[PDB]
């Protein structure tokens, strides 16, 4: 054994597969799914967790035995992150709230934490480090978190040059914070957005496509040192989304223009970057999965739901 | 159209095992009930084929867990019968003793849990205290609480610890008083009675075709017993008498279980009086292991030890069906032996697997609220039914 | 032979031999082989036709009753031109006796509806279907007992390994229990316990 | 006071020590690696060499009915110490 | 070679009965996929049904055909009713089976003699 | 009865998964374990399968 | 013999049916009998405080799987594989490499307490009584990992208490 | 039982006669533990000169 | 300083919430009987405040006892899946805790981890009622150190 | 008339056992408050009490006290706090306490008998024994 060298048997549930890794965050959503694929293919996992002992139990069933091992840490001091990644095939980063809390700010959450964990990543002598951020991270203003995190990718690429720095677009799934938010914003006052109308082009991407993107990126060579993004394959919707996802599924602490300007951010940005198939994985249109996650209503009639089919100028 | 389809429920607070059920009914009345069994099925009979006789025996312990030493007695009698061996007398007597003790267990459970299901929170408590005394006996005997075997082919091993029969006597002394306390707790209660009187009756010949064997045939006409007719061990000798009932009414079956508890006290008593001090295991070194004193210091004892554990004794080929009286009724294993160490194919017979198939007819005439009592009345364990 | 050995009786032996012989005289059509175990349990072999006639008989005739069906089962034996032995095991209520009825079938050849004699045969037959796959002609119902609804493959038959071909687990992807090709943490270590020397000289077969 | 790896792991009476490369070592982070602090072999040389003025002797290994089964060991060759096959405690014939 | 055929003497009536069965399924696909609240489009489900028929299409002996038909009407007899939860009806679909490489040098590249 | 005489090779699709295509089955009479002398292990044909990989958990 | 119940003649004669209208009507049997036999309440209940008190047990009781060693500990286990051979759950593992001294012990001796049914067979089969079911039931691990025992954990279990097990074995070896 | 006055009269007056073996089993009759150490017999065979394994 | 209030209130909602913890008894197989003996008078549950009541909605925590077959498993996870969000799973018996005396054949699921996450594994076959009880107590002592709220205070 | 004996039982046990604060102490400690029964051979911090034999099943009882293994505190009471021999004699295993019949006092037994290691940084983690398997080959460091 050199580095986890010899996978065994049909992948998953005690099949060794290839990797060890680690996942920061993972206490909710995208990390949860990602670990579900890593353990689902049998690899060992290390999930460092916040001081909450209880809420991580939901992640237990997906690790078989002797895998998904837990340890305490906090992003402030080196030695914890140092201790977590000592033995790893790779390491990947998922971090940060969509709002600011007390001690933490939008700065240092996408800034200092990647600085540290990437620094000790290089010092630990580990390869294939994956780092993520939001799509259309730009030095230009109108989104605090976004200019910040853009500087995040700046330093993440400055130190530890070789790594996959990958921007998904608005990520879409079961427990996610985006489309569910639109479903829950319909309440009193009816003023979520469309203040000036239009002006918003957006292409949400369904989650399993993203996480499969990460797992191919992690186990496929020539995914290192190449930055690229994810794209909702077809939809590329206007605000007609809001009235769509509001139409289907019918009808029954946050933050300011940080949040509403966040969701109001508009761009698909730059065409030339390896999109999806350049990483070799299929893409999912919105419809079916949207039904799945939405549920609700009275459930008794399948009906049609009249797909939006914005595809403006597409 | 009308009717319905309703379903089971996951547990009552005492629930032993879970069934589903689908009852096509009329307004608060069940026209058709179709129990779905097989919910808890652990696939024992496929496992036994892979493990030698001495190994597969705990399966015959825990296939029906409530009554245990009885099932032990069934499988052991099967291997002895097919293997041409007799256990020494004292082994037979001990086996009888704990047989009827175990019968006292499964009966007191069936009755009490039948109460707790229906209502009547307390009798469960009063009597399962005494049941805890019973397991206090097992823990001395076999060195564990419930599933500990303490039964082999060719006789039991590890005879009673010195001073056990005193405790046995002491419990058996006043158990009569306490069970009579239950008989005042019930039996002339207008509630319990007036809930179960005519519910789920059976015609004798009908019970024969449906193959019910147990307190069923007892309480409904058709006087029959395996204990009396086909004595399988020294259990022949001791005197006692079985009850019956003429109403076939499911109340008779209750009272018959009771009187079988009392008679079980008689059998326990006489057994304590008759106990010969012969020995535990048979003396044939190749059927059953030697005790350690002979094991060490003596060569052939060592060999028969070592092989009798690794390979295990070989049983000549033959097909046997043995049947005993177990507190749920007639229980039996059909052994099929290639001349070998391992068994080959052995299908146990679960009385619950028969009795359960009868709910179709038995429950045809009473609404579901008493379909509760219809299921609970015939002693049944869904761990034994499935297998 | 006095201690340690079961004393055997020749009374029940002669009686049961007489009775089986009798059955052979009265039913020449279906009867093939009538034997008595040396521990005295009569066992009758029957062609896979007269199961209905033979059992209709053994329930009646007033010189035999067998009102109660003890247990219905089967044994999966490869090496035979017919894989299975359907074993009817009966209980005589009046006379204190039990006799067995063996019949055979392959996979495709059905055995026809023993229900019409004994109601107790109702579930035993279904359980046989699910766990083996012997089909039963015009049974009032056929369903799955003891196995999962979507399950397949008739487990008890030796073609089916100890473990299954599937497992269950749960994952936050689909929010439902799923199935994956069986993967054991431990190999299920296999043992060869069968020793040479033919411990039993009697049952030996002629070599060829 | 067991021989300790350069990593700090305590090797065992059958040396299991992991290699610095092996990822599996991470399972000991934050939790103790358990090993019996008292080796077996170290207690064999602890024992004196028993001597018997007879030619052929027995070992019950701690008394009757508790211990290993009897075996008679041959002390004829005195250029080595005849050892029990169960206990491991040597014997010699005195001179 | 003797035999006791079951519901049909020749492959003709076999083909007849399997046509019947496929009619039944094609009836009750929408009612089920709506009934357990599956996420599959009726078209897709039907396609998997006809697929599962096509998998066995190479059989000849009408005993075997008839027996398979008994299997079919049995499982359909369980899905027409509620006896089978969302789980198994999904379990026909394989979402959580990882895609198995069927091309050689990919198989060789990993599986070492599957 | 109308026995319906029929001639074709018997095959079974009512049994497990795609393992049928890949694996070859072996028939033999196991040769006596040499370190013992006796034949009762022999005399009965057996069927075992091509083995497959195993790893250290 | 048959002794049967409920076959009786209810008397429709007077002085029986008096107490039948009294019985149905006034609930005397119900009230008196039941309410009073519960008013049997006052007997001191049987309850035991488990942290501070413990129920009875037996010298043959079966706890957890401690390995034993001789005086001047030799690792009493010879490696002879029996305890693994008779394990009805198959859960044991033994791999034995002859060590420096030439005597044979086990490299990896493992148990899955999950799989383990707590037979007692491995306690009977051991020729030297190396492994014995402990007196102590001490359990409730927080992970499925922790219930799998190395040879090492079984040793340390044996060192934690022996004179315990020595008292039990010394008591009951006459029975076995 | 524990010292009981007028409540044991209540119990004597409800459910009838009692006080033989209080339901709780807590009063003596515990056998001590094995005053003698056990010594067990051995049945037929276990004897030279009588037997050859063929007969028995 | 309010962190004193934080820790104190933690010991309040925690103190009570653990002091009661009345679960539901799933009770598949012969471990269920032993559990009932924990509910018997001798070993009685009630002293510790644990109450016996049956419904997954009222259920504080769940005891998986008995052998878990493939056929039962989905229903089990549903019973888990309509439950008060704070919840805990105690695996009783050698079977459910990793497969026990079967662990093989097919119909039985191996461990109850493969279905729902688990907290207290109590071995035994059956675990002696005392042992099961010790498992519940140790679960309480896992409830003590939850320290759940002051990390919601994010310090 | 009779009740005075009862209130003298309670008054006696609370008076002699623990004193003024002792009744509250033992009461909240263990909700079972018993008459002081003999001594019970203290050994470690935990003190033992063997009843006069007044009744079975609740024969004997214990207070675990505090500080065991220089770890935890009181209020943590559970099993395994008893050492091995008191585990034997407390469970009815044997009717003879450890001081009257002493243990064999072997040299290699633990002198601590520490707590219960579940949880905490001190915890048992299972792992593979033996030694590697196949001893992979290595290339020579000298080119050509
Ligand atoms: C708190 C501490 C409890 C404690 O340790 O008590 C043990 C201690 C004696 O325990 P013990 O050594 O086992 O002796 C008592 C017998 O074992 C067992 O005692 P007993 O049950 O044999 O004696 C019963 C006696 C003792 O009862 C009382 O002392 C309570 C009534 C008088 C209160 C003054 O009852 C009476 O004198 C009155 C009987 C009334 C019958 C009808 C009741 C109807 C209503 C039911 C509700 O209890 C007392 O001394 C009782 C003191 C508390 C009485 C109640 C005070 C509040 C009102
Ligand atoms: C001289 C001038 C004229 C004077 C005239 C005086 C005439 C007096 C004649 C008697 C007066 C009435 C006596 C009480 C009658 C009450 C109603 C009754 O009789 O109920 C009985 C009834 C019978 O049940 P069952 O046999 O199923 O029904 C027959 C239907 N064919 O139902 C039952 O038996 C079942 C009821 C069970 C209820 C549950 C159990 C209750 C237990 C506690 C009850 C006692 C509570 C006492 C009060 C507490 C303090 C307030
Ligand atoms: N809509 C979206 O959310 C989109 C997100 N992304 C990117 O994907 C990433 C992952 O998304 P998602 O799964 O929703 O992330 P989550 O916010 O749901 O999960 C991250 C976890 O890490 C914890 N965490 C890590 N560092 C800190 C810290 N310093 N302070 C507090 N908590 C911390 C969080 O809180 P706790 O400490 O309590 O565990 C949480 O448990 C995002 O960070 C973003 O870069 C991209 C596009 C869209
Ligand atoms: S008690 Fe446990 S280790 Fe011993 S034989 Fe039984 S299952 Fe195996
Ligand atoms: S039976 Fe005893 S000596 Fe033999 S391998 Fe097992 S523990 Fe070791
Ligand atoms: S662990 Fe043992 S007692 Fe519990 S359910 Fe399984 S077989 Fe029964
Ligand atoms: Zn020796």
């Amino acid at each position: 054994l050199h580095h986890a060298v010899i996978p065994h048997g049909k992948g998953g549930r005690s099949s060794v597969s290839g990797i060890v890794a680690t996942v920061f965050g993972a206490t909710g959503f995208l990390g949860r799914y990602l670990v579900n694929h890593l353990g689902r293919m049998g690899s060992q996992v290390i999930v460092p967790y916040r001081c909450e002992p209880y809420d991580t139990m939901h992640l237990r069933p997906m690790g078989d035995l002797g895998q998904i091992i837990f340890m305490d840490w906090n992003g402030r001091d080196k030695d914890s992150i140092r201790r977590a990644v000592e033995h790893s095939n790779v390491v990947i980063n998922l971090v940060g709230r969509e709002w600011e809390t007390k001690n933490f700010d939008f700065e240092d959450v996408f800034v200092k934490i990647p600085q540290a964990i990437a620094q000790v990543s290089k010092e630990a002598g580990v390869e294939k480090f994956i780092h993520i951020s939001h799509l259309n991270a730009d030095i230009k203003s109108s989104s605090k978190y976004l200019r910040n995190k853009a500087v995040g990718e700046k330093e993440v690429r400055e130190t530890f040059p070789e790594a996959t720095i990958i921007k998904p677009a608005d990520i879409f799934g079961r427990e996610d914070r985006f489309l569910n938010y639109f479903a829950n914003i319909r309440w009193f006052g009816g003023v979520p957005l469309i203040s000036l109308g239009k002006k918003t082009v957006k292409q949400p991407v369904y989650i399993v496509d993203v996480t499969k993107g990460i797992i191919n990126a992690i186990k496929d060579p020539d995914a290192r040192g190449k930055t690229f993004a994810f794209v909702g394959p077809n939809r590329y919707l206007l605000f007609d989304l809001v009235q769509y996802v509001f139409a289907v599924a019918h009808r029954p602490p946050w933050t300011t223009r940080d949040k509403v300007e966040r969701i109001h951010t508009t761009d698909r940005t730059l065409p030339h970057l390896p999109g999806l198939e350049d990483l070799g994985v299929q893409a999912t249109p919105l419809e079916l999965k949207a039904i799945e996650v939405l549920r609700r209503h009275r459930t008794y009639r399948w009906l049609s739901s009249e797909i939006e089919d914005v595809q403006p100028a597409k | 159209v009308s009717n319905l389809t309703l379903n089971f429920g996951p547990q009552h607070p005492a629930a032993h095992g879970v069934l589903r059920l689908v009852m096509e009914l009329s307004g608060e009345m069940v026209r058709k009930c179709d129990p779905h069994i097989g919910l808890l099925h652990r696939g024992t009979e496929k496992l036994i084929e892979y493990k030698t006789y001495l190994q597969a025996l705990p399966y015959f312990d825990r296939l029906d867990y409530v009554s245990m030493m009885c099932n032990e007695q069934a499988y052991s009698l099967a291997v002895e019968k097919l293997l041409n061996i007799q256990p020494p007398p004292r082994a037979q007597w001990i086996r009888v003793l704990f047989g009827e003790i175990t019968r006292l267990l499964n009966h007191i459970m069936a009755v009490t849990t039948h109460a707790l299901d229906i209502g009547a929170m307390t009798p469960f408590f009063w009597m399962f205290e005494e049941r805890e005394k019973m397991f206090e006996f097992y823990e001395r005997v076999s060195g564990a609480r419930m599933h500990a075997a303490y039964v082999r082919p060719g006789g039991v091993h590890q005879d009673l610890p010195l001073g056990l029969m005193d405790d046995i006597y002491e419990f058996s002394k006043n158990f009569s008083l306490r069970i009579d306390e239950l008989e005042e707790m019930l039996t002339n209660n207008r509630i319990w009675r007036n809930r179960t009187v005519d519910i789920g009756v059976v015609t004798a010949e009908d019970a024969l075709n449906y193959g019910f064997s147990g307190v069923m045939l007892r309480g409904s006409g058709i006087q029959w017993d395996l204990r009396k007719t086909q004595p399988y061990d020294v259990y022949d000798q001791v005197e006692f008498d079985v009850p019956i009932g003429s109403r076939g009414d499911c109340y008779d079956r209750y009272l018959c279980r009771v009187e079988e508890m009392r008679q079980s006290i008689r059998i326990i008593s006489q057994c304590l009086n008759k106990m010969p001090p012969g020995e535990i295991k048979v003396d044939d070194a190749k059927v059953s292991p030697p005790k350690r004193a002979e094991m060490k210091t003596s060569m052939e004892s060592l060999i028969h030890h070592f092989k009798l554990y690794t390979e295990g004794y070989q049983v000549p080929p033959g097909a046997t069906y043995t049947a005993i009286e177990a507190p749920k009724g007639e229980f039996g294993v059909y052994l099929v032996s290639d001349g070998s160490s391992r068994p080959y194919r052995c299908k146990i017979k679960a009385p619950g697997f028969a009795h359960l198939a009868g709910l179709d007819k038995m429950s045809k005439g009473h609404m579901l609220a008493d379909v509760v009592a219809i299921i609970g009345t015939q002693d049944i364990v869904f761990g034994e039914v499935d297998r | 032979t006095r201690p340690t050995v079961r004393p055997r009786n020749d009374v029940a032996h002669k009686q049961l031999s007489a009775f089986g012989e009798y059955v052979a005289e009265i039913l020449p059509k279906y009867v093939q082989q009538v034997q008595v175990s040396c521990f005295s349990e009569l066992e009758i072999c029957i062609h896979p036709d007269g199961v209905i006639p033979v059992l209709t008989f053994l329930r009646d005739h007033s010189n035999a009753q067998f009102k109660s069906l003890a247990d219905l089962t089967a044994v999966d034996i490869p090496t035979r031109q017919n894989r299975f032995e359907i074993v009817y095991n009966l209980l005589s209520l009046r006379f204190n006796s039990r006799i067995r009825v063996k019949t055979y079938t392959d996979e495709l050849t059905p055995v026809e509806s023993s229900v019409s004699v004994y109601k107790a045969a109702n579930w035993y037959e279904r359980e046989i279907w699910d766990m083996f796959g012997v089909f039963f002609a015009n049974h009032p119902d056929l369903r799955r007992i003891l196995t999962d609804y979507g399950f397949e493959g008739h487990p008890f038959r030796k073609d089916f390994p100890l473990s299954g071909y599937v497992e269950l687990r749960y994952d936050d992807e689909v929010k439902r229990v799923v199935a994956e090709p069986v993967e054991l943490a431990q190999e299920f270590r296999k043992f060869d316990l069968n020793s040479p020397w033919e411990a039993f000289p009697a049952y030996r077969q002629p070599p060829e | 006071g067991v021989r300790t790896s350069p990593t700090g792991e305590k090797v065992t009476h059958t040396g299991q020590v992991y290699d610095d490369e092996d990822y599996r070592r991470v399972r000991f982070v934050g939790r103790q690696k358990e090993v019996n602090e008292n080796f077996a072999i170290d207690l064999i040389a602890e024992q004196p060499v028993s001597q018997v003025g007879s030619r052929v002797i027995s070992c019950d290994g701690g008394g009757g009915a508790l211990g290993h089964p009897r075996v008679y060991i041959n002390l004829d060759k005195e250029t080595k110490t005849g050892t029990c096959g169960y206990c491991g405690l040597q014997f010699r014939q005195q001179h | 070679t003797s035999v006791k055929p079951i519901f049909s003497r020749d492959m003709n009536e076999a083909k007849r009965r399997v046509r019947e069965l496929y009619r039944a399924w094609y009836r009750e696909v929408p009612n089920t996929v709506h009934l357990f609240q599956l996420d599959i489009s009726v078209k897709q489900g039907r396609d998997k049904v006809r697929e599962m028929f096509k998998k066995n299409a190479h059989v000849t002996d009408p005993r075997v055909v008839d027996l398979l038909v008994i299997k079919g009407k049995m499982e359909l007899e369980e899905t027409i009713n509620v006896w089978k939860q969302r789980t198994h009806v999904m379990r026909f679909f394989h979402e959580t089976e990882a895609p198995r490489p069927k091309d050689f040098l990919s198989k060789f590249y990993v599986g070492h003699d599957p | 009865i109308t026995v319906d005489e029929k001639l074709d090779i018997t095959t079974l699709t009512g049994v497990p998964e795609e393992h049928i295509k890949t694996r070859k089955a072996r028939i033999f009479v196991p040769a006596r374990n040499n370190m013992q002398s006796g034949v009762n292990n022999t005399k009965k044909w057996k069927m075992e399968f091509d083995t497959r990989e195993r790893w250290e958990n | 013999t048959y002794k049967y119940v409920n076959l009786r003649e209810p008397s429709m004669d007077m002085k029986s049916v008096t107490d039948r209208a009294a019985q149905t009507l006034l609930w005397t049997e119900l009230i008196r009998g039941l309410g009073m036999t519960l008013s049997y309440l006052f007997r001191e209940p049987a309850t035991i405080n488990y942290p501070f008190e413990k129920g009875p047990l037996s010298p043959r009781f079966r706890g957890e799987h401690a390995l034993r060693r001789y005086p001047s500990g030799e690792e009493r286990c010879i490696a002879c594989k029996l305890c693994e051979a008779v394990c009805p759950a198959q859960a044991i593992t033994i791999e034995a490499e002859p060590r420096a001294d030439g005597s044979r012990r086990t490299t990896r001796y493992d148990i899955d307490m999950t799989k383990c049914i707590y037979c007692g067979f491995c306690q009977e089969a051991c020729p030297v009584d190396a492994i014995v079911e402990g007196p102590n039931f001490e359990f409730s691990t927080e992970t499925h990992e922790e219930l799998l025992y190395n040879k090492e954990k079984l040793l340390n279990n044996g060192d934690k208490w022996e004179a315990e097990i020595a008292a039990n074995i010394q008591a009951d070896y006459l029975y076995r | 039982a524990s010292a009981t006055r007028l409540i044991q009269g209540l119990r004597n007056w409800a459910s009838g006669r009692d006080l033989q073996a209080k339901l709780q089993l807590r009063y003596q009759e515990i056998s001590k533990r094995t005053q003698p150490p056990p010594k067990l017999p051995v049945g037929p065979s276990h004897r030279l000169s009588n037997n050859y394994y063929c007969a028995r | 300083r309010g962190e004193y209030v934080v820790a104190k209130l933690d010991d309040l909602i925690n103190w009570a919430r653990r002091s009661s913890l009345w679960p539901m008894t799933f009770g598949l197989a012969c471990c269920a009987v032993e559990m009932m003996h924990m509910a018997a008078p001798r070993y009685d549950m009630d002293r510790f405040g644990v109450v016996f009541r049956a419904s997954p909605r009222q259920s504080d925590v769940m005891i998986v006892a008995g052998t878990l077959t493939n056929k039962m498993a989905p229903a089990l996870r549903k019973v888990y899946d309509q439950m008060p969000e704070p919840r805990y799973v105690v695996s009783m018996g050698s079977c459910a805790n990793g497969g026990g005396y079967y662990h093989y054949s097919y119909s039985v699921v191996r461990g109850c981890d493969r279905i729902v996450p688990v907290d207290i594994y109590v071995p035994g076959c059956p675990p002696t009622a005392e042992a099961l009880l010790y498992g519940i107590l140790q679960l309480q002592k896992k409830i003590k150190r939850e320290k759940r709220l002051r990390i919601w205070y994010r310090r | 008339m009779e009740l005075l004996q009862v209130l003298k039982r309670g008054l006696q046990q609370v008076s002699g056992h623990g004193g003024l604060r002792g009744y509250l102490r033992v009461l909240f400690r263990a909700n079972d408050v018993r008459v002081g029964t003999l001594v019970g051979e203290d050994k470690y911090g935990n003190k033992y009490y063997e009843d006069n034999k007044q009744f079975f099943g609740r024969h004997r009882w214990v207070i675990y006290t505090t500080e065991m293994n220089g770890k935890n505190t009181f209020w943590d009471v559970d099993g395994s706090m008893v050492p091995p021999e008191w585990h034997r004699w407390l469970h009815c295993m044997t009717d003879d306490p450890p001081t009257v019949k002493p243990p064999t006092a072997r040299k290699f037994i633990w002198t601590n008998h520490k707590f219960n290691l579940s949880g905490t940084p001190q915890q048992y983690v299972p792992y593979s024994t033996t030694r590697k398997k196949i001893q992979e080959w290595v290339p020579p460091s000298t080119p050509y």
